[PDB]
């Protein structure tokens, strides 16, 4: 405690009243006509200190400090996610000791934790200044716990999986048994106690309890957040540079989720305060992108893109972005295009894969790259964490800032095909948690073409038979992309004589187009409703006002329904029977068309003007401030 | 009702609730549920309007409504405690005046849009 | 949040540890401690600005008044910043006669304290002796105050510092203290100018109130090359039809927006303007149809990305 090193390298005197050495020192490193008057021995030392302290990044004292650059660099494969790298470097013969614990943490990296405890248990074997053996000794008993804990998860969860024998498992709680990491410290010697006490925060079970509650400035409204970015890099640095496995468990991932979150958002604070007072803050990194991906969760993320706007938030380094995506999309084609998966590797990397490719949405990405992580995206992701409904939701935010080009165009429609391939079985069935499906992809890229002509379906489509019944609707819901031969092929397959057969062709997108013949249905059902008066009737009643159906005997039936007289005349409609829960079903387009209307117009503004003053809610806020209904 | 849960970007109810429910066909579907997506920026064609799309589940599968889907609620049950609930849930679908009130889990796609 | 909307419950508890923390700030600033002082003001200061939404007995409200407006350090709340808090406790009490009594306790001592030439207030805010006077106005109208009118009627031309002090709040003074003191001073300055307007001297601008802004506003130019605000709030709402302002846009980006709503350049809109208006100066706004388009859309912003609900609400009421 004799002197402060702040984050930025700047050393402050603090509690010693002795010789100031750490002042004296920095004399001599900054001018070498005084290094001279040492001893060669006090020379060769003064070059190993003044090389700690150059990597270390202390460069000078508070009353010396200028233009000081502070850039976070880690010296760790693990960090950068270089998995194939760190297999070469376990496969290679280690020379030294301290290599071997470099490989141990590799293995533990790569999901291989009885690899890494057999290593860890021959470091200690092996290391009786005693460092290493102090650190070895945390990271076994970390990986024991990891194992632990990794059992326990894998038996209460898709497939029954056994990573790890029970010879294995009975082993090592024969070894932990009664094992205290409290003690381990206090029974080191003497000499590293004194020496390493720096390192003695690692036997603790926690030890970021100092990092978090210091994050509570972030939250003030009256640099800081410089101090708490540069002390998490600090924290990263120590953990992935010393190889610590601490670096991966639950407590560091929150910390980091903590601290990235409040930063983003106390930044998101400071913009709109500047707005309010100067009437029109955070830039985010490679390691920034890195630190997003690898600690949150979807969900976490999900947390601050609703909290904050990170559209307004600039990313550099794209390029290495991009090669973090491109590096890591490479992996899942290793991990499941061949059999490599590792169920351990596995259950800490896909959340880290979901995350980086969830998070690439605001990156700008090559066309070469791209490729590469739409295709790993929509072919080598699992279904059982990224399934076809979730999986588009990712590859759809890609076009955010990459306008889907021809190449990518094909990838989806390579995806469409094999799709369809999968369709021969009468059994196979698309299973989506967002309600999304096939039909989606192929919309998009109708979206980005508009004129795009899908050949492989085309040809599918064309060989279609009335038995493989499980083909011919799934196409039905890639009408647009197919050729005018395969449209015309296809539509033989369904009829539209009675309405439920309409519907079922409005909700396909058998049918875009109304002919006559559908209105005179239309109408049919109408009456028998009218007739039968003493579900579809107010869809019915859009479909007139968004002028899909020009028939214009639409008023007999006005009076059964108040959503039905609500649309097909506006200026006659009672608005005492208006409820305002309906503007919550409307989507973009009918609630546009309903602003433009000149009609309805001033009474749907009054009823959410009621209801946002009684009720206060920001859908109904937000429905009438973006268009104005 | 400790579960249940109300959305009011879609004026339904959340509850980890099955469904008895019958067609105006007689046909009969046990221990059904529903799940809405609120996709606000989903590409409609010209004759999409609604904003939120819902699947009716049924046995761990999903069905392809064919026909109209119109129904009337005949028992539903509470899965985490097997108390018969249907009474409430017929309370809460005359209020909320929007179909299909009680639904399985409603699924934001707002967020997760990269319009958003 | 709408606090005020939030019940609070345990009233009297929530009142005797408000009187509570009034005693103590007499006690001290009556022996003083330094050291207690440092950590004890930032709770005192917010128990007083939370109290607001505290319904108080007079009796209560009399002991925390009377330590709010006499006792507690300048250094840190200011005659400005100390109406406020005091403004605050008005909005769940109406200004009862026990308490309005002690705010001429105030002003009698403030005349006092400009009995000195050199004595000036200080306000970060912009609030004055005066401010306070119009909250004794406000709540009962025919108050004349009897302490401040005898030091009217005993006025004399050296002690000028009473003279202008004392006509800011004009409206307190007796017939025969406003007359005294009417033949005292006349209204021949540009502050004079505002303060006539603001106590209800004079009613219409006179053709030499408009040089006496032209003459401000000549100076202002060469100065270039807050009162600014002001005159175009005066010019947009027609009170003044003098129409050579136009001549004098550039300086500060709120006047130009009121004297030229189609000329201005609304990114240097500021947001937190709309907040300083009021009621009718806000419907005027909303009704020029030159700038309400280009207003609707910094209001739909601020309600989307700031968390302030006064935006909603001047959005919602007047459609701005």
């Amino acid at each position: 405690y004799d002197y402060h090193f702040e984050v930025n390298g700047t050393v402050v005197r603090h509690k010693n009243k002795g010789f100031g050495y750490m002042e004296r020192f920095f004399e001599l490193k900054e001018s070498c006509d005084e290094r001279s008057k040492l001893s060669k021995k006090q020379y060769e030392r003064f070059n190993a200190l003044f090389n700690f302290f150059e990597k270390n990044g202390v460069i000078c004292m508070a009353k010396d400090a200028g233009t000081l650059n502070t850039s976070i660099e880690i010296n760790s494969l693990a960090y950068h996610g270089k998995y194939d790298v760190m297999k070469k470097f376990i496969e290679e013969q280690s020379v030294s000791i301290e290599d071997d614990y470099k490989k141990a943490f590799f293995l533990a990296c790569l999901g291989r934790w009885e690899e890494s405890y057999d290593l860890y248990s021959n470091i200690i074997l092996n290391s009786i200044n005693g460092c290493v053996y102090y650190l070895s000794q945390i990271n076994r008993y970390r990986i024991y716990q990891s194992i632990t804990q990794a059992v326990t998860q894998f038996n209460g969860l898709g497939r029954h999986y056994k990573p790890f024998t029970d010879e294995f498992l009975a082993r090592i709680e024969r070894e932990m048994t009664n094992f205290n990491i409290d003690d381990l410290f206090n029974g080191m010697p003497f000499e590293f106690q004194k020496k390493y006490k720096i390192l003695e925060f690692l036997s603790d079970n926690q030890f970021l309890y100092d990092d978090t509650v210091k994050l509570f400035e972030l939250t003030n409204k009256v640099s800081s957040d410089i101090v708490v970015l540069l002390r998490l890099y600090d924290n990263l640095r120590f953990l992935y540079e010393n190889c610590l496995w601490s670096v991966s468990f639950h407590e560091f991932h929150q910390y980091i989720r903590n601290s990235m979150s409040l930063l983003i958002e106390k930044a998101e604070y400071e913009r709109t305060r500047d707005i309010d007072e100067l009437g029109f803050g955070f830039f985010m990194e490679y390691y920034d992108f890195v630190n997003i991906s690898r600690h949150f969760k979807i969900d976490d993320i999900k947390n601050l893109e609703r909290s904050c706007s990170i559209d307004k938030i600039r990313f550099g380094e794209q390029e290495k972005i991009e090669e973090y995506l491109v590096g890591i999309a490479e992996e899942i084609t290793k991990q499941f295009s061949a059999n490599g998966m590792n169920v351990v590797f596995y259950t800490q990397f896909i959340s880290e894969a979901k995350a980086a490719l969830y998070f690439a949405k605001y990156v700008k990405l090559s066309e070469e790259g791209l490729g590469k992580i739409v295709k790993a995206l929509l072919f080598y992701f699992p279904e059982r964490d990224l399934d076809i409904g979730k999986r588009y939701v990712w590859l759809e935010r890609l076009t955010k800032c990459n306008e889907l080009p021809k190449s990518i165009i094909s990838i989806i429609d390579d995806f469409l095909v094999l799709q369809a391939e999968k369709h021969i079985d009468q059994n196979y069935s698309e299973v989506s948690s967002n309600g999304l499906y096939s039909r989606d992809y192929g919309a998009l890229i109708k979206h980005f073409e508009k004129n795009f002509i899908s050949k492989r379906l085309s040809e599918i489509t064309l060989c279609l038979t009335q038995d493989k019944q499980k083909q011919i609707d799934f196409l039905f819901k890639l009408l647009p992309l197919l050729s005018t031969n395969a449209k015309s092929h296809l539509l033989s397959f369904k009829s539209v004589e009675n309405i439920n057969d309409l519907m079922n062709g409005i909700r396909i997108g058998l049918i875009d187009e109304f002919t006559p013949e559908h209105e005179e249905l239309i109408i049919e059902y109408l009456e028998t409703r009218k007739v039968n008066y003493i579900d579809y009737m107010s869809t019915f009643g859009i479909w007139y006002f968004l002028e899909e159906i020009n028939n214009s005997k639409m008023e007999e039936f006005i009076g059964m329904d108040d959503q039905y007289d609500f649309f097909v005349d506006p200026e006659n409609f009672d608005y005492k029977k208006f409820i305002p829960s309906w503007l919550k079903n409307y989507n973009d387009k009918l609630l546009g068309k309903i602003a433009g209307n000149k009609h309805m117009k001033h009474h749907v503004i009054e009823v959410l003007k009621e209801r946002v003053k009684n009720s206060n809610d920001k859908r109904y806020l937000e429905i009438l401030m973006n268009y104005f209904i | 009702t400790h579960d249940l849960v109300y959305h009011s970007k879609i004026n339904t109810f959340v509850w980890d609730v099955e469904f008895d429910i019958v067609l105006s066909d007689s046909k009969e579907l046990n221990k059904c549920y529903f799940v809405k997506c609120f996709n606000p920026y989903r590409i409609n064609g010209k004759c999409d309007f609604a904003v939120s799309s819902i699947d009716i589940f049924s046995e761990g599968k999903r069905l392809l409504i064919e026909n109209e889907f119109n129904f009337k609620i005949t028992k539903a049950v509470h899965v985490a405690t097997s108390k018969d609930v249907t009474e409430i849930v017929l309370h809460l679908s005359e209020r909320i005046s929007s179909p299909f009130p009680i639904v399985k889990e409603v699924v934001y796609l707002d967020w997760s849009h990269p319009q958003f």
